[PDB]
Order: structure tokens, then C-alpha cells, then sequence
């Protein structure tokens, strides 16, 4: 069965029975200053073309709905806010293709700098829409302000095995194609400035490498929507 | 019994963090360390399981002195009493034995003597955030450093006047953490630690290998 | 004033001692705590959380996405062995550095049960059938899918299950908890045989990647902190 | 006697320490206390009272009374600024030494709002407008009248009231406590600008002053007493 | 939170007020401070925040010896017993080492040995008025003294006979005021101190200097 | 602080004294103790066993 979903004046499909995960058991939910409503809207992002040689893409999540509608909008008019997220990964492929993917949103997933004297570059850590790839070489020191983008270390010095321990879902392509990850918002502070700092990384990983026999096609898309939930800003009024 | 396993019995251990020496007759004899918990590496670890945390402070200062060499015909030099001056954030700092910032009254300090029980002080939990970061993806420009994580810094000099001979002193810090709240717990560290201030890492081995998957 | 009497160990410093102290900063007043996400209260809730298990070592592999992917082929000849590695979770190498291993690190006596999960990730329409034994401690491995099948096993069914989970018994010397290192001691195995070749339609690739994960699944427990092995 | 032990810290003098001292002058009977007016008990009520904010710093004014005088004067072309300066009390210097900025200037982390306070001291045959506009954190100064419109304001019509009260809020990153001190950081801007010319019959002067009072408004708060930057 | 600024957490802090020395061969070899709160440019500027103040003192002394030069072949000199003498406004005070003044009984006084915990003792508040006054528009003749915020002084000597090398030790005095009230709030200084007995000052500008009213 | 006195005797070791210690590994949890057969509580068990006298020291 398909579920349609709306949101606002955008509307995705689901497969009805998805299982989605929620983070760490919480919903996203308002401060316990000024919320908007005109945000929560599907945000679908351009989507990437999964292939044989693919090593995982990433993106940093206030900055990758900077140059969106009202949301991008807000960011740049009010100075601080706070927000929660809903994730959708949808890949469409067939029955004949084979691969798995790690879907995983981590929080504050500081990256190293190849150079190890120096740290990463706005530009190299987030491509705001576009996604950034992993790589399954190791970038050389040389370079001065790239990420160290080889996978099985995830740019975070950890064992990619274990990024299971974030909210994460498998799509196994002979099992099921999507991932819903519902992400409460958090922080060490109840509101923060999101042009200066990324909450969130969502990162999607191919633990088992995309094949297919010759005649299907070479790749695989993979969509990714995001819908803020429950944003709110500080107030601009006087008192 | 999974007691031990527990945050607090996980964290709550008394540790060497910092180790300096500082002598009577330099100007300079004064010992001096940012409190930070990324100064051992083991500690490090085992903190960076976590992403946020809400501790107090618990400081424990072992301090021996040893004779330095002197040409004095009879050397019959006192009981030596030290002080240790915690600086809050933000509060002045000495850059001299003889300096004003020894004497602020805001700045909490600890006068000891040779010979008793090792002096020790406790400092709760002072950021103005609501908890300390281990990890921070953003910028203050210079990436990943939150301030909000500043925990003060520690001064250590001889009371005592030179006398007729000069006295090296040694100070071993001991850092416990106390009633520790972790969050979001991390992947625990996988590449060797390359510098204390960054996460910067050379890419290594996922484990170590066998020759064979059937062994 | 009262008569007291000092005991010895009056003035020492012990390290795992527990005794009031005073605050160095009185009257300062703490930020209140907020309620995050997340929170922590033991480090077994970590130890529970599955993780893939690097079963392809073959340092050619280490550093890459390899190490977890177990090959799967069609095979000419039947009864080959799929995988195999030791049941020592702290000192093998394959579940060494796992989510559960890194936890059994920090400890030197731990107690309880593995969880293993396979998942499948070959295509939808490829079928086949494995043989996941178990070898208890003291037991050799086996050295034929007859011998697998003779002992404790599952036969897995990928056109039927796309996963299998495996709980593996404590079976210890009445020790309640054992040693996190070990020597030379019985081990129990886990190993994988091919009951049956990979069967594939036309226009399918025949090889495919199996993925392995571990955590611990009965009442887990560790004792008598120690520091990790894997730093310098 | 009792058997006891002494803890690590037993002897050590520290500066903060809270403990029973024995009395140099017992039995000596002090002064019974009298009812003296206007007893303090904390000093937010100091930082509560209003006092007279220097906006014209203009060096050539800090040694006069000029400096807490605004000039107002019929000017040929409409919309100029009046006055502006940043909402930083602590640290930026038309609001550092007032009674609200000294209190602050001995504490580190402090929060709560600000309440301005505009009293026209004008003939009271003048008349005009002038726009107040409140500019919060990140965005940037008013350039125009009509920016400043667009923003939050008050128009302030002098021939109607001769006070104005505005209370800035609070805002910041979601930390209830914030830095007396700053850098470089967004700090938020109160500007004034003229809506229309001074109105003056015959015999009356065009050119006026206005006076700016500054004092806490909402629930301030201070913390980490530390020393004051202004004595040497 | 408003708790940290009450008068009791911002008037309730020890400080460092007086500094000195003294041998022990000398027959002048003894400290007196007459205690007085302008001693201190920042204690001075927080207790001048008010007119009229009642508090009680809390004193805590500091003492350190070292080592002076000697012809002695060798020097053992035993542990050092120093005498504190507090002297009540109207009391005996001494003018050597050897004085009447110190053996007086109604001067309380503290014999502290090094090597313990520093002597302390508490004055409470001895004025024959109801309160202390910071500032009095008036004649005692001289303007702005007002005799009766005497205090009394503080005497320190060394107890132990002079052996076969000098000793030279410091005191440094921490002076903390106890359940303080206070009245009659007061603009905070704002020209720098220039003499400790009066109020006197030189004019300075009222803040710090920008460009432009608009800035 | 409250006003106390040492008496004799104060740092002194006796090596028959019953004082309580500071334990060196608080937060190990022991192994829970079994039932184990054949439990003493006084040596004069041992004394009321019959043994074999070797009359003929010779």
C-alpha cells in the first residue's frame, strides 16, 4: 500500500508499511521563542547516482536547506533558532540490482583536515544542496584544507563499522528501498546560530558495493527529502 | 552486577593529567595549565564516547620539593609553604612570581605547607552553556573550538622567599570527574590521537588482520 | 577539646578515595540542566548496539569497505567453507574493535551471550542455502559441511530470509565471569558452509556480499576497569 | 580517643573556605544595630535605578556635561540619524560607566534587558517627530529612515510626550547567561532618526537637547564576581 | 540566580591587604598594619558602593620564613613559634621587639609555630557607634575622619630567640568581612584613588571617548 | 572547626589494632561467595578429630 503525505504545498509517496526510526526515542518538540509554520514543507534535494564505484555522500543539515524557500529565509533574517528534522531516503531500483546502504544522521560530526596542522574549509566540509562524496583513497597531506574523506574512517578517525551506535537504518536493496530517520533537535544550548554551526550530518555509506549483470542500468538514484520539524527563532519585537 | 559499567563508575577516576617543575629563584618560577581534558590521551578516549557532558571538578596537587645545588656553607632552609591560585575564565592571569593577579580576591587560591595531607579543591560546573562539548561542528574564524567549554586555568609558586640555597618543586594535578551526566553516545576512537586542539586523524587499518577469512 | 586519635592512613592520598571536598568556587550558581537526547546512564546500553563486524580481515582489505563484506559465489564444487573466525570477543581481531569489543577492552572480566546477525545482500531473485554452525569451546572446528551439520547448526535459507540471528551460549568453567584477554584457552568457533550453490536467473550477478553483526544479547556484565589496549 | 582520619586538604588554607573562626574579642558586647534608612540587600537594586546615559562621547565632551546631551536642531533636509550606539552594557563605552555598567563591569556572565529611557528637554512650544528604531543582533544599522521604519521603531512625537520608554529584549544563543565582555560579536543597535523637522514658533529657540537614561527592566542577573577593569 | 549579588556574596571574600617583614635580629624585627579597608584600591572601590557598613572580621594570616646569610659552620635552628597581637582601639602598642606592650592581657594574641594550619582569628563590630562610615562630611581638626571607625592594629613578632643565623619571615594578612550590612547606596568611584586618607582626586572624563554621536 | 584533642598514642601503629581502612578498589564487586562443603569456624573441630598416635617412636 501507498501513503501520500503533504506537506504544505508539497506532497511525497511512501510505502505504507515503511518502518520509520525515531532518533534516540524523542519526537521533535517546541522549547519547553518564534515558531513558523511555512517551513514545514518537503524539501526534496537534487538526487545523487549511485554506482559501482560510489563511496558514500554526506551532507551537513542546516546548511543544506540554506537556499531553501522560507527556510534559507529565516536563517538568513533571524540570528539564532532551533529545529528537528524528518529524513526520507528513497532509492529506486529494481529487482535486479543489488547493493546495501548504511543511512545514518550523526550529531556533530567534526571532520578532519588532511593537513593535520590545519582544519577543513567552509566549501570542503558542507556543499549546502550538492552532497559531498567520501573517497575510497586516502587524500594526501599535501593538500592543505581538504577533508580526509577515506571512508572506513568516516573523516571522524572511527571505525565505520560502528556508526551504527547514531540513528541509522539499512536499505538492503533486496529487502527495501527506503529509510525514514526522525531527528530531534540536538545541543548543548536550547538555541543556536545555524549559519555558523551544523547540527546535524546525514551520511549515506554502501557497505555492500552496487552490482548489476550488463543490460540493467548503471546506476541507482537516491532522493533524499527533508522536512524541518517544529522550528522556531528568537523574536525581533520589543518587549 | 553491572555497577561498574555505570557513567560514574566509568569516568569517576582520579588521574595525573599534568606534571611541571618550578624553582625559587627565577621570576619565572611559576607553573601553569589550562585545565583541559585533552591533555591524556587514555582520558580523552574515554570521555570522547560521548558527545556532551555535565561534570564537577575535583583536583588533588601532590607537590615535593628537592635541594638544588648551592655554595652556602650550611643550608638550614624552612618548611615551604606553596599556593595554588585557580583562575576563572575570564580572570586576570600572573605572568610573574611576584604579580598582581596572585593577590585577586576573586581568584580562589590555596596556601599549603610541606608535610600534611595534599591540598585539594573543587570546582563545579561553570559554563554558561548546559553542558560541556567534546565535539563541535561549526565555527566560533577557527573550526570546532566552543569557547563555552573554557574550564579556567591553575597557578602554582613558592610562598617562601629564596633562602640560601634554590628549591625545585614539582607538582603532580589530579583530575576526577565527579557526578557525570553523559549524552550521545560516539564510536569510540579508532586512528591514534595527532594533535591535542583538533580531531585531525591519519587514515589507518579498520582492525587488525589475519591471513585468511577462514582463518 | 574532644579526644581523638589518628589511625594510620590519616594524611594519604589515595587515588580511589571518596571524601568531601571543599569548593574552591562557593555562591557561583550552576546553568541549570537542560533535557538532551541521548542520555547515557551505562555503558552496556553501547555494548547492545549491533555493529558490522570486520570478518574479512585480509590486511589487503583493512583499509577499505572489504573488511565487511564475506564473498559469496557460485562455486563448482559443493561444501566449501564460507567464513570462520574464533569466539573471542576482546581478542580475536574480527570483534576486537566492534562496538562490543572496544567496551570488553576497558574491562578485564566480562560475562554474558554474543548475538550474530547475517543479512544477505545479494539480489532478490538469487536463492541459496548456507550452514551456520556453532562450535562449543573445546569442540574442534569443523572440517566438512557433514561434520558442520553433525554439530549445533541453522541452515539459512537466503530465498526464504534475508537475515539470520544467532545467539551463542555463555558456557564458561563455572566462572561466572572470564578473563576480557586470553591464552591459548578453548575458543568456540562460528563457521559457514554452502549447503547448496547460489541458484540465479538469467541476467543476475551470481556473486554476492554477506554482512555480519555482533552485540551482546543475555545479561550482559564487565568487572575491573582497566585502560584500553588500543591507545599508544 | 575517637578514632579518626584526615582527609587530603585537612591544613591547606583555602580563600574561599566557610568555616567557624574562634572570636580574638569574646565577651566584649557589641553596638546594638539601629534602624538606618535605606538598607541594601543586593546590588540589582543599585542596577535597577536609572541614571543618565553619555551618548555624545565626542572627546571634546567627556570633561562636561556635554556629554550626556543629544543636540536636536531644525535641519534643512529630513531624515538624518540623530544618535546610534550598540546595546553592549559592559563593554562598549556609552553605557559602561553608568550605574547599570558598573555593576555589570564586576561580574563575567550576566543577563536579563535593558530599559532606555528618552526625555525631550526642548522649549515646550516645539514640536516634531522622531523614529527610535531598535535593530536586535545580526542585522545590521539602519541606513534610512525608511529602513529604519521598516524595522522595529516607536515614532516619538515630542509636541505630544516628553518621554519615551523603550525596553530592548534579551535574545540570545538560548544560554539565559551571556558574556559582560564580548568579541566581535553581534550586538544589536539603537538608533534615532528624525520624522520631521522641529517645529518652533517665533521667539523660541530650534535648537534642543535630549537626555538618555539606561537601567534593568526584566529579571537581571549576574555571576562570577570577578574584579572591576576601571580601578588601575 | 540573582543569589551572587547580594551584599553577603560580593562584600564576603578574602583578601590579601598587607604585606611585610621581619627579622629576627634586629630588635626593630616586628610587623604592625593598622587596619583600615583603603588599604586596597578594589576592596576600597566595593566597600564605597555605600555609606554607612556593619561587619564583622574574619583574619587569616599567612607566614613564611627564609634562610638569611650566617658565618655559623652549621645552623639547625628548630621550628620558629610567631606571635600575632591584636591591640583594641585605645590599647598598649609596642615600639621594639622586647616591650610591655606584648605581654598585656587584654591585647588577645596567637602564638602559631610553622608547619600547621595558619592562625586565624575573628574581630567583631567594636565601634561605639552603630555602624562604620565610609565617608563623613564633617570635623572630628580634621575633615572627613571620623574616629570612630577605629579598628585597632596588628602586631606579628617572632617568638623564638635569635640562634646562630638571622631569620627573615613575611606575613601577608587576609581580611575577609562577615554578615555584612550595608546602606545609603553611592555612585561607584570613577576618578582613581590618589591618597589613601582622604577622598581627594584629580578630574578625569566621565566615560571612554568615540568618534561621533552616531559612531 | 569543631574544637578536638589527640591523645596518646594518635599516629601509632599497633599491629593488633582494629581500625577501618580505606578500600583500594571501591566499585569492583566481588564474586558472590558459594556453598562450598566442609566449613570451619573454630580450629577445635580440627582438635576433636581422632588421629593415629605414633606410640612406637623408636
Amino acid at each position: 500500500r501507498v501513503r501520500s503525505i503533504t506537506l504544505g504545498n508539497s506532497t511525497i509517496t511512501t510505502q505504507e508499511c515503511a518502518n520509520v526510526v525515531v532518533g534516540y526515542g524523542v519526537w521533535p518538540e517546541y522549547l519547553k521563542t518564534q515558531p513558523d509554520v511555512a517551513t514545514c514543507r518537503f524539501y526534496t534535494l537534487e538526487s545523487v547516482q549511485w554506482m559501482k564505484n560510489s563511496a558514500g555522500w554526506w551532507w551537513k543539515l542546516p546548511d543544506a536547506l540554506s537556499q531553501m524557500g522560507l527556510f534559507g529565509q529565516n536563517m538568513q533574517y533571524h540570528y539564532l533558532g532551533r529545529t528537528g528534522y524528518t529524513i526520507h531516503v528513497q532509492c529506486n531500483a529494481s529487482k535486479f540490482h543489488q547493493g546495501c546502504l548504511l543511512v545514518v544522521c550523526v550529531p556533530e560530526a567534526e571532520m578532519g583536515c588532511s593537513n593535520l596542522n590545519n582544519t577543513p574549509e567552509f566549501a570542503e566540509l558542507s556543499g549546502g544542496d550538492t552532497a559531498r562524496m567520501f573517497t575510497d583513497t586516502q587524500i594526501g597531506e599535501t593538500n592543505s584544507k581538504k577533508v580526509q574523506t577515506a571512508v572506513w574512517n568516516a573523516g571522524m578517525g572511527v571505525g565505520v563499522g560502528n556508526l551504527t551506535i547514531y540513528p541509522h537504518q539499512w536499505i538492503n536493496l533486496r529487502t527495501n528501498n527506503s529509510a525514514t530517520i526522525v531527528m530531534p533537535y540536538i545541543n548543548s544550548v536550547p538555541m543556536d546560530n545555524m549559519f555558523r554551526h551544523n547540527n546535524l550530518t546525514l551520511m549515506i555509506i554502501p557497505f555492500v558495493p552496487l552490482n548489476y549483470s550488463e543490460g540493467s542500468s548503471p546506476y541507482v538514484p537516491i532522493t533524499v527529502t527533508i522536512a524541518p520539524m517544529c522550528a522556531e527563532y528568537n523574536g525581533l519585537r520589543l518587549a | 552486577s553491572r555497577s561498574e559499567s555505570s557513567i560514574e563508575n566509568f569516568l569517576c577516576r582520579a588521574a595525573c593529567v599534568y606534571y611541571a617543575t618550578y624553582t625559587n629563584n627565577s621570576e619565572k618560577g611559576y607553573a601553569e595549565w589550562v585545565i583541559n581534558t585533552r591533555q591524556v590521551a587514555q582520558l580523552r578516549r574515554k570521555l570522547e564516547l560521548f558527545t556532551y557532558l555535565r561534570f564537577d571538578l575535583e583536583l588533588t596537587f601532590v607537590i615535593t620539593s628537592a635541594q638544588q645545588p648551592s655554595t652556602a656553607t650550611s643550608v638550614d632552609a624552612p618548611v615551604q609553604t606553596h599556593q595554588i591560585m585557580y583562575v576563572p575564565p575570564g580572570g586576570p592571569v600572573p605572568t610573574k612570581v611576584t604579580d598582581y593577579a596572585w593577590q585577586t580576591s576573586t581568584n580562589p587560591s590555596v596556601f599549603w605547607t610541606e608535610g600534611n595531607a595534599p591540598p585539594r579543591m573543587s570546582i563545579p560546573f561553570i559554563s554558561i552553556g548546559n553542558a560541556y562539548s567534546c565535539f563541535y561542528d561549526g565555527w566560533t574564524g577557527v573550526y570546532g573550538i566552543n569557547t563555552l567549554n573554557n574550564m579556567g586555568t591553575l597557578y602554582m609558586r613558592h610562598v617562601n622567599e629564596a633562602g640560601q640555597g634554590p628549591i625545585k618543586s614539582t607538582v603532580r594535578i589530579y583530575f576526577k570527574p565527579k557526578h557525570v551526566k553523559a549524552w550521545v553516545p560516539r564510536p569510540p576512537r579508532l586512528c591514534q590521537y595527532e594533535k591535542q586542539k583538533n580531531v585531525n586523524f591519519t587514515p589507518t587499518g579498520v582492525t587488525t588482520t589475519r591471513v585468511g577469512i577462514t582463518t | 577539646g574532644l579526644p581523638v586519635m589518628t589511625t594510620p592512613g590519616s594524611t594519604q592520598f589515595l587515588t580511589s578515595d571518596d571524601f568531601q571536598s571543599p569548593s574552591a568556587m562557593p555562591q557561583f550558581d550552576v546553568t541549570p540542566e537542560m533535557q538532551i537526547p541521548g542520555r547515557v546512564n551505562n555503558l552496556m546500553e553501547i555494548a547492545e548496539v549491533d555493529s558490522v563486524v570486520p570478518v574479512n580481515n585480509t590486511e589487503a582489505n583493512v583499509n577499505s569497505l572489504k573488511a565487511y563484506q564475506i564473498p559469496v559465489q557460485s562455486n563448482s564444487d559443493n561444501g566449501k567453507q564460507v567464513f570462520g573466525f574464533p569466539l573471542q570477543p576482546g581478542a580475536n581481531g574480527v570483534l576486537n574493535r566492534t562496538l562490543l569489543g572496544e567496551i570488553l577492552n576497558y574491562y578485564t572480566h566480562w560475562s554474558g551471550s554474543i548475538k550474530l546477525t547475517f543479512m544477505f545482500c545479494g539480489s532478490a531473485m538469487a536463492t541459496g542455502k548456507f550452514l551456520l554452525a556453532y562450535s562449543p569451546p573445546g569442540a574442534g572446528v569443523p572440517k566438512n559441511r557433514k561434520d558442520a551439520m553433525l554439530g549445533t547448526h541453522v541452515i539459512w535459507d537466503v530465498g526464504l530470509q534475508s537475515s539470520c540471528v544467532l545467539c551463542v551460549p555463555w558456557i564458561s568453567q563455572t566462572h561466572y565471569r572470564y578473563v576480557v584477554e586470553d591464552e591459548y584457552t578453548a575458543a568456540g568457533y562460528i563457521t559457514c558452509w554452502y549447503q547448496t550453490n547460489i541458484v540465479v536467473p538469467a541476467d543476475v550477478q551470481s556473486s554476492c556480499d554477506i554482512l555480519c553483526f555482533v552485540s551482546a544479547c543475555n545479561d550482559f556484565s564487565v568487572r575491573m576497569l582497566k585502560d584500553t589496549p588500543f591507545i599508544r
